């Protein structure tokens, strides 16, 4: 005869959807001074002779991290200077030019500063992407649906990596298979407490400063037959990108409200150039050839063509990214049709980023001569609709940007109570 | 924790100390404070639920335990040596997962019968 | 000899005043999406051979629920559009009339919308209960003491039932005696985890959609000798009430603040009628006869008369209630002196409900043709001061409305540690 | 929980399992989150206070317990059969309510004496 | 042979930096109705034959209490009436005078009260310490950097004592040596749960209503060689101080902001005197002689001189303190060079107290005839830079005021798990 | 708590009941509520950490405990009578503090060996 027996701590792990807590290494927007320090001590535990199913683009951790970075940005942005007084009619005109570049305007308005007293004229520059004409006469673009608060310069929104840990009784299993395509089973799975790397870099159509793939190039997509679901592609090797804004601009510290300081462009000292990105055309051509070869591996020897975006907004049709303080939008039609390739990039100031109804932000200018050197490591492709497949860069949903890093993490709760038979009496 | 999970049932039966140990710690103001506060309340609630389940059975404070109830064959007719040397704990649970609730009810009432038998004093 | 012995879990329950948590069944103001789902599983446990003292109109649960519904309303009302810009002088006039109905005015003002720019005239209708004249010239009634925020139409404040549960170690004892009059001892008491029904319906002088009594009619009152303490009467059978606002009104979506939309009455299409409640006069006469018989049972064969309210405010002297989006106030002087009885009801918009200093609310109009069918199940009576007793409908304190449902619930903490003697040595 | 409370003391002494069982569960963001968080912190604090009181006596982890101290007559001179077959728990506590604290102090110090007697090793 | 053995609860206490919770005895700013009641039951436990190191002016408790009283003041001050509308140009003039006292002005402005309507003239008085001229024309002093909210009169900011307790596993050791000078070892140390007395009295250069020293006078200072570090001196015996504002002033309840009420000085009925503090000159001379004797005990027979402040702001150079509703600033140059000594004191209204960027407060006037009787029990001295030492009253850092009471408290966590050898086998 | 701390090791070994007792209580809305809530979460976490450390050793639920492991001389060569009658617990810890981590690891692995020896059934 046999008797049931209770063991405390057998290795059984249940499903997901619990809460994770931050952990930062040795100010900024996602408060580093508000997470517990990470004991770095890189420690894992390989689970030999196991197998389990990952379902990447349905994961919990992606949703938790996105919904949490929204709650960090929109909470650090709570106490900053608002903008409602700065929405008067703006009497603007063109700026002095020397070479063919319109784009910037020398606007002038009347600002309430000491209440029921003399109001300054207080000229200021504004891009012709932050201005709508109410037909000479103009206004801030986002003063029709939402009023937003300038991100205070004392804090900096450049990304430093975050480490998402799990509380007791919860472990994050990590799949270390090289050729893993997001979903399905995989072998050689380790267990972890705190996730690696994952820098919250916001971008579009070009994952920047992201984690490289290994061995070959992988393709991730909900259903390759479906058209509306996004497509993510990692890169065998990073493609260097070097993007510069070559101007020297002055920062007018102007008053607006008692203890309300607003920072506007003052003047451009020197030549008026265009903001632009640089890519190695030979390297990009090799990368494009390799990735299209990988995708033709996924299709029955079908010829594949690339085309730019169709009709979206400036946040979608362009490689929207965040440099050292400024917000760039680059028309990437050149890449997708020893010699470098140049991308013309327009810089925007009042942006509606994450596409919220009720949110925008004013980005105070940086004092000129800003450069960003980064690595393209990801491609966000979608196809629409004869015997040909056409791929276009495509964004919209920001979650995919987090999905490209957390593709190898799931959260599981431990079930320590196990029951099994043996010869034991009482 | 989650150690010999790949090893056999018997092999896992020998290395269960780490899961028992690492349950009240790790592997060793609404910004983030509420997040970690809710996490560390959830941790202690999980630990206390395990303690309660062990208490209402005859295994309060024991890593190894035996009971008086022998189970019926319908749940599993597999041989002992095959059971403890061929598969892992997870597939065993998946085989039993349809019956886990019934055994816990059987466990708790068995304890009540045992205590009342010992309560004759 | 005997020895003391410790038992873990003897049935002893201590007193009250702990915290309860919500539970909602399968949006609105009292967030349903913020309480744990109720495992419905109606489960109780009758306690044979027990007796205990209930003291209904001193209970804790009533105070907790009222203080909590205030914290829900005044927290869901936090992010809605405020009203300070809409308090300018209003140049109004009368509306077109055809039959004898003053009551509505076609006001006109100057609204700040784009700041330091042209301000619209933007005519809007307003009831002559939301207007005070500062003697042609008028203003919003609640722009002298408090500024309040319009309840955003996307959320709906119609009541759905809430279930108040108790945490571990706390049980809510429920008295199931039919003839229970709120206070005193009662037999056949069960224990519960989560309370039944209890819909947070705000009303006055007429409990609507409330829980019926059983068998006979009951009377509840602090001290029948005292005059200032309220009186509650349940109903043997519900009296149907059918109250209609028979107009078709237009909703002007008007701008006021960047991202600040205010909704005002646009126009009335059709005939101008009066809002009016309907009651079955035969049914009400029978109900009144039965209730006055029950009250004469409580008095030494004393003749009892009913009279309307004396001198209170419009929130007290009238059957103030909340229909599908609108706030009705009905002069109930007809009931208390095959043929129906009609009540003339005036509708108000900016209300100070719960009578707070610092709170009101703007109720955006509903798009016409609104009806509310409900059951009168309670009477709130008070008497004032020869050889006669006169009863009048009377409100003021909103807590009594919750007291009519939670009259059979008390919270008790468990004392599991018991000590008793037996022959046991160690 | 609160089962045989209407039954006699002896009858209640046999059905004390349910109250012990249903103590970490039920009968089975300031909207409401803080409310249930505070409630479930209070629940575990109550459970842990009961556990502490049971531990500092010789009844840590036992539903049934016995002590070495026989109580004084002054608290009650009622006969055993009348106590255990005619009376419930509640107004019995009410009778002892004036003396409850003293026995707790007597319990804990009697416990210490038993340890130091057993601590001679 | 011996074996290690584990004891639960040996007396070992680790270091500090945990969290403490308030406790108030049987409204005001630091909410008394928000701390748990103190079970008074004065209970300590003397630890015979122990010794430990205290390091007073590095303690945790001082920082926690200061950072917490800031979070109480700046949270009770959250819902009060703001001041932005009241910053218009002020057309003022002098007040009527009879004797040589400028100091008060009869300002007049235009207040927005019903929005886009007639604005009152609404004269009000203001001290010539709350006014800056923007050269006839004046403005509120703190309408250039920060807007602040008047402290609502319904709450009173007079201090009542707070009791700082420790949670379980944490005990506050208290050193009872009489001659203890803050840092170093001391004998006869007791253990406590909840701290004694400690009233949060904000002052400068004169600790008021503070705890007396015992036996002799003590000197506390980071490094007597250093000059920038503050110096605290307790008093053998309290020196009585009696400070009066002898005027009868009217409180104009004025509107500004719908539902907002601002309280300004109305008029002075009677004679126009000066606010002035009183001290016993004989008592102060004796106290000064004793303290300078004590300090010469600390120096090699060096002659010591006292001089007033050098060049600080009005919050530093003067004995700034809080009377029954008003804020006094007294030029103490008389004390430091049967007959009383009189201090001329100027009263301020909009103060920047604790010296924050972004904070001030409007103190509504009290209705005349205010007196404050208190005991000087502490001196805040600093020295600067031949063969002489010169001491001056000096503040700036408010923390020192809390340091004068919590000089005999440290927090320690208990380590109940001890290990030791004995003859015990298993 | 912190009673005979000034007395000798042997004297302190007899009055350790108070420290064990007064660990879940005292010596008997962001104004202050969050402060006391965080305090009373920290209290229970500390108590549970002590309970865990006692449980994973052979001392779960005992104020006095003995173990099978004898320690090496290197940590201390002081005589027993001097140790238990001349100094206090704190200076003893300070002498041992450099070795506390090692013994805990030695404690837990010694515990595992004793279970597996007793687990032969
Ligand atoms: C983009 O790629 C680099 C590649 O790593 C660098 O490789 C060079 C040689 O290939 C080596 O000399 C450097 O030490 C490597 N590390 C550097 C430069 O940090 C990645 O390291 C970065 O992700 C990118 N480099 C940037 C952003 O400068
Ligand atoms: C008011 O009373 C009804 C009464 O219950 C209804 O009774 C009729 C016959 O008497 C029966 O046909 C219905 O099924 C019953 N239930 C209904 C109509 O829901 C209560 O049910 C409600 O509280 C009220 N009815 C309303 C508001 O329509
Ligand atoms: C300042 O000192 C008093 C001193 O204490 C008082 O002493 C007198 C006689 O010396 C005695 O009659 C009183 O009862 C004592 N107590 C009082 C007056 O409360 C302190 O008690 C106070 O700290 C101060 N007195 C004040 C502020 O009135
Ligand atoms: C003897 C006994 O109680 N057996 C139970 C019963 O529910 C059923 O026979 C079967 C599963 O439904 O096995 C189990
Ligand atoms: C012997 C003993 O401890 N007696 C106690 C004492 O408190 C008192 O004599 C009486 C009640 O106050 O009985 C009990
Ligand atoms: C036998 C044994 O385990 N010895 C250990 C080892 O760490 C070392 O020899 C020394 C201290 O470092 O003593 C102890
Ligand atoms: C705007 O700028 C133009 C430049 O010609 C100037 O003439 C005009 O007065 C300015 N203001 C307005 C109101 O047009
Ligand atoms: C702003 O102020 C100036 C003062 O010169 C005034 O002329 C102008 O009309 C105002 N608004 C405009 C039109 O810019
Ligand atoms: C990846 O890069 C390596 C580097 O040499 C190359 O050999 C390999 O062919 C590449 N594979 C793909 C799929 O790009
Ligand atoms: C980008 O490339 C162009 C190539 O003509 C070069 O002139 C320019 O300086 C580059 N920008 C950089 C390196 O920022
Ligand atoms: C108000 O309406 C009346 C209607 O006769 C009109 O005459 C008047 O101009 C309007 N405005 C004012 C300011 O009266
Ligand atoms: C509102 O604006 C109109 C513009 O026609 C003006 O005539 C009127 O006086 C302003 N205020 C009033 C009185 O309604
Ligand atoms: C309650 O209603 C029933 C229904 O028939 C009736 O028989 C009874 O008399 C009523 N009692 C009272 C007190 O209304
Ligand atoms: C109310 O009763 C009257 C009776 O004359 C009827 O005309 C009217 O339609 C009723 N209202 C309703 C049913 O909404
Ligand atoms: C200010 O007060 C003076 C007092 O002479 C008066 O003449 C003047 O009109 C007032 N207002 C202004 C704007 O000066
Ligand atoms: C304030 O209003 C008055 C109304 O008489 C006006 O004369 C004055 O100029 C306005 N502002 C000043 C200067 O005080
Ligand atoms: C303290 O006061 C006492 C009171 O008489 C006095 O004897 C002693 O000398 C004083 N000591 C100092 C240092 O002031
Ligand atoms: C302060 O002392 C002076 C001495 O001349 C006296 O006249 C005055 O009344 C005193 N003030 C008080 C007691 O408030």
């Amino acid at each position: 005869n046999l008797w049931v027996t209770v063991y405390y701590g057998v290795p059984v792990w249940k499903e997901a959807k619990t809460t994770l807590f931050c952990a930062s290494d040795a100010h900024n927007v996602w408060a580093t001074h508000a997470c517990v320090p990470t004991d770095p001590n890189p420690q894992e535990m390989v689970l030999e002779n196991v197998t389990e199913n990952f379902n990447m683009w349905k994961n919990d951790m992606v949703d938790q991290m996105h919904e949490d970075i929204i709650s960090l940005w929109d909470q650090s942005l709570k106490p900053c200077v608002k903008l409602t007084p700065l929405c008067v009619t703006l009497n603007c005109t063109n700026v002095n030019v020397t070479n063919t570049n319109e784009e910037m305007k020398n606007c002038s308005f009347n600002t309430t500063t000491e209440i029921r007293d003399k109001k300054q004229k207080e000229y200021a520059l504004f891009y012709r992407l932050d201005i709508v004409p109410l037909n000479s006469e103009y206004r801030l673009i986002n003063c029709n649906t939402s009023t937003c608060t300038q991100i205070c310069p004392k804090v900096s929104f450049d990304p430093i990596p975050i480490h998402y840990c799990a509380p007791a009784g919860y472990a994050i299993l990590k799949c270390n298979n090289k050729t893993f395509n997001g979903t399905g089973p995989c072998n050689n799975v380790s267990t972890v407490q705190c996730t690696h790397g994952i820098k919250p870099v916001v971008s579009t159509q070009l994952l920047l400063n992201g984690s490289l793939a290994e061995e070959e190039i992988i393709i991730r997509s909900e259903n390759l037959t479906d058209n509306a679901k996004t497509i993510i592609v990692h890169l065998n090797e990073s493609v260097e990108i070097n993007c510069t804004r070559p101007n020297n601009m002055t920062r007018k510290s102007i008053r607006i409200g008692p203890g309300q300081t607003f920072y506007a462009l003052g003047d451009i000292i020197g030549d008026i150039r265009q903001p632009h990105c640089n890519i190695s055309e030979a390297k990009w051509n090799k990368t494009l050839q390799r990735v299209k070869k990988k995708l033709k591996e996924h299709f029955p020897n079908k010829t594949i063509k690339f085309a730019p975006s169709s009709g979206g907004d400036l946040e979608i049709t362009t490689h929207s990214f965040n440099c050292r303080g400024e917000f760039f939008y680059c028309n990437t039609s050149k890449l997708f049709n020893n010699s470098t390739i140049t991308l013309p990039c327009r810089i925007k100031q009042i942006i509606n980023m994450w596409q919220e109804v009720g949110r925008c932000m004013y980005a105070p200018p940086i004092a000129g001569n800003i450069t960003c050197k980064s690595n393209i490591t990801g491609l966000l492709l979608t196809r629409d609709g004869n015997n040909t497949e056409t791929f276009r860069p495509g964004g919209g949903d920001m979650r995919d940007n987090w999905r490209s890093e957390l593709y190898k993490y799931k959260v599981v709760e431990i079930k320590p109570l196990g029951i099994a038979p043996t010869k034991c009496n009482r | 924790f989650l150690g010999a999970a790949g090893s056999t049932m018997g092999a896992a039966s020998n290395t269960l100390t780490v899961q028992a140990r690492q349950l009240l710690s790790g592997i060793v103001l609404g910004v983030w404070g509420f997040k970690q506060l809710q996490a560390r309340v959830l941790a202690i609630e999980r630990y206390l639920e395990v303690q309660q389940l062990l208490g209402i059975w005859g295994c309060s404070g024991k890593l190894i335990c035996c009971t008086a109830v022998p189970w019926n064959s319908t749940w599993s007719n597999k041989t002992q040596e095959d059971i403890w040397d061929n598969m892992t704990w997870m597939q065993w649970d998946r085989e039993i997962s349809n019956y886990t609730d019934t055994i816990y009810r059987l466990l708790e009432e068995s304890q009540f019968q045992q205590e009342i038998n010992e309560k004759d004093n």
